């Protein structure tokens, strides 16, 4: 299995961006295998 | 082989490629989720890029050297995903991340939704700082995605 990385840009913030998205406020929960889960 | 930038993280077999994740590379470190590559070593150009750190829990691995990216979201401004999903040109998407609530403290979390090997995608802040990256989160009720900005430890 060849696994391998190639270039995708520079790391930069855009100006006029679009923004988009809700801001959800969630209770989680963290578990050692690195899963989260919503708290009922 | 070790430029700064944004990088997909590819897997061949005896076909075509496949993209698997996304991966950041600074200060000659490269930086992702541990579900992208598990650990394995990169091929980068003609070289070879080794697993230096990680941690299952937090999802998050390095190669070449330990995690580099300390820039921590002010719990206030908004953010770009810097999203370089498969097959598609990286795209800045703006959004003012919602919370993850943790009994181990408050997580910032986007609320964006993109394919599985758009993971690893970086996070930036206005001054572009990789704030964390992103794809390790939750599904809610109506299906959509949450994720987690995952940051790791310098
Ligand atoms: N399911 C939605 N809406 N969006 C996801 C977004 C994936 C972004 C990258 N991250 C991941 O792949 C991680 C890997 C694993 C890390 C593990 N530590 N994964 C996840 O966090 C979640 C975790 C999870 C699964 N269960 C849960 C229940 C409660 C809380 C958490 C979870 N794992 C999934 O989401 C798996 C899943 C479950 C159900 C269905 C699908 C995938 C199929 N969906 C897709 O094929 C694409 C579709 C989008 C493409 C772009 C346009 C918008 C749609 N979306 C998606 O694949």
């Amino acid at each position: 299995v060849d696994m391998y990385i190639e270039r995708a840009g520079d790391i930069t913030w855009e100006k006029d961006a679009e923004v988009t998205g809700n801001s959800p406020r969630l209770d989680v929960a963290l578990d050692e295998s690195g899963d989260f889960s919503l708290v009922e | 082989e070790t430029t700064d930038g944004v990088y997909r993280v590819m897997t061949r077999r005896l076909l075509g490629s496949t993209q698997v994740g996304v991966g950041v590379m600074q200060e000659g470190v490269f930086h992702t989720m541990w579900h992208v590559t598990k650990g394995a070593a990169l091929r980068s150009g003609e070289g070879r890029l080794d697993p230096y750190w990680g941690d299952v829990k937090q999802d998050l691995v390095s190669y070449c050297g330990p995690w580099k990216l300390d820039a921590a979201w002010d719990g206030l401004s908004e953010v770009q995903l810097l999203a370089v999903p498969p097959g598609e040109r990286a795209k800045n998407i703006q959004t003012l991340p919602g919370i993850f609530k943790t009994k181990d403290g408050d997580i910032g979390a986007v609320a964006l939704d993109y394919p599985a090997g758009t993971s690893g995608s970086p996070i930036l802040d206005k001054c572009g700082r990789v704030i964390g990256l992103y794809g390790n989160g939750v599904v809610i009720k109506n299906g959509s995605y949450v994720s987690a900005i995952t940051q790791g430890k310098r």
